[PDB]
């Protein structure tokens, strides 16, 4: 070989010593992105009329119905990634020393 | 007129259109913390969505030129 | 998983390849071609609280018999030695996305690179080409999900 397997193995370990940390860098772009998905989608309460106060508490109530059917729906869709990578994954799967040392010096 | 259509907008006037004003106050908040937990549940879920697609694309990769 | 073991036989300290060959020196006390056959492996083996088969002991003669002679040498024992002192698969998986940058499923060449620039080592033109033949083991010029797992056996 070019290179001693000795550097070669200390370079194989940097790749995943980074790789690691583009991965925690990548959560936490992740984390920020979240942050700024629900201060658009989920504006916080500030107040009111006790009339039209509630008409907002109604509006909410219709919210919740259908922020869980979004929620449902695109949940049934990780749901049958799920059948169908296990599913995949199935398919491709078919295709002493110190004890020595002592009791011999 | 539905049945099913009337008897769902009824939800809102039998847990809202009835009581206090100092309860709608604290009532109108839970309201929203419950969407706010919704609408974090359906950001991750759409995150995992995104991973699947690249995690199956690989497997399609795969199943391909392992045989 | 074999170039680890030979890393490791790279870094043992003169001090340890000093036991290592005081300790083969006895182990090969009446044996003809001075070197660890089955009689050899047999003592030592029934004798350190074992008993393994006739056949069986062969199996870890050519676990590591890089000769062919049915014999352990020395340098074949250091490989024998430090086999016997990594990385999830599960884990692996999720850095193999972050090597393969444009997200097609490989790894070509330029992702390669990138990485091992990325490493703040300074990178060789023998060692990126050491390492691309090493991972693709067909020639394809890209490491697929398969390859990338046995790419990365054992790497701390
Ligand atoms: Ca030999
Ligand atoms: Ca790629
Ligand atoms: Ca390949």
């Amino acid at each position: 070989s070019k290179i001693s397997a000795s550097r070669k193995l200390q370079l194989k370990t940097l790749l995943l010593q980074i790789a690691k940390q583009e991965l925690e860098r990548e959560a936490e772009e992740r984390r920020g992105e979240k942050g700024r998905a629900l201060s658009t989608r989920a504006q916080p309460l500030e107040l009111l009329g006790f009339a039209e106060l509630q008409d907002l508490a109604r509006q909410l109530h219709a919210r919740v119905d259908k922020v869980d059917e979004e929620r449902y729906d695109i949940e049934a869709k990780v749901t049958k990634n799920i059948t169908e990578i296990a599913d995949l994954t199935q398919k491709i799967f078919d295709l002493s020393a110190d004890a020595m040392m002592q009791a011999l010096l | 007129r539905e049945k099913k259509k009337i008897l769902a907008e009824r939800r809102k006037v039998l847990a809202i259109d009835h009581l206090n004003e100092d309860q709608l106050r604290e009532k109108a908040k839970e309201l929203w913390q419950s969407i706010y937990n919704l609408e974090a549940e359906k950001f991750d879920l759409q995150e995992k969505f995104k991973q699947q697609k690249y995690e199956i694309n690989v497997l399609r990769n795969r199943i391909n030129d392992n045989q | 998983m074999d170039d680890i073991y030979k890393a490791a036989v790279e870094q043992l300290t003169e001090e340890q390849k000093n036991e290592f060959k005081a300790a083969f020196d006895i182990f090969v006390l009446g044996a003809e071609d001075g070197s660890i056959s089955t009689k050899e492996l047999g003592k030592v083996m029934r004798m350190l609280g074992q008993n393994p088969t006739p056949e069986e002991l062969q199996e870890m003669i050519d676990e590591v018999d890089e000769d062919g002679s049915g014999t352990v040498d020395f340098d074949e024992f250091l490989v024998m030695m430090v086999r016997s002192m990594g990385k999830s698969e599960e884990e692996l998986s999720d850095l193999f996305r972050m090597f393969d940058k444009n997200a097609d499923g490989y790894i070509d060449l330029e992702e390669l690179k990138i990485m091992l620039q990325a490493t703040g080592e300074t990178i060789t033109e023998d060692d990126i080409e050491e390492l691309m033949k090493d991972g693709d083991k067909n020639n394809d010029g890209r490491i697929d999900y398969d390859e990338f797992l046995e790419f990365m056996k054992g790497v701390e």
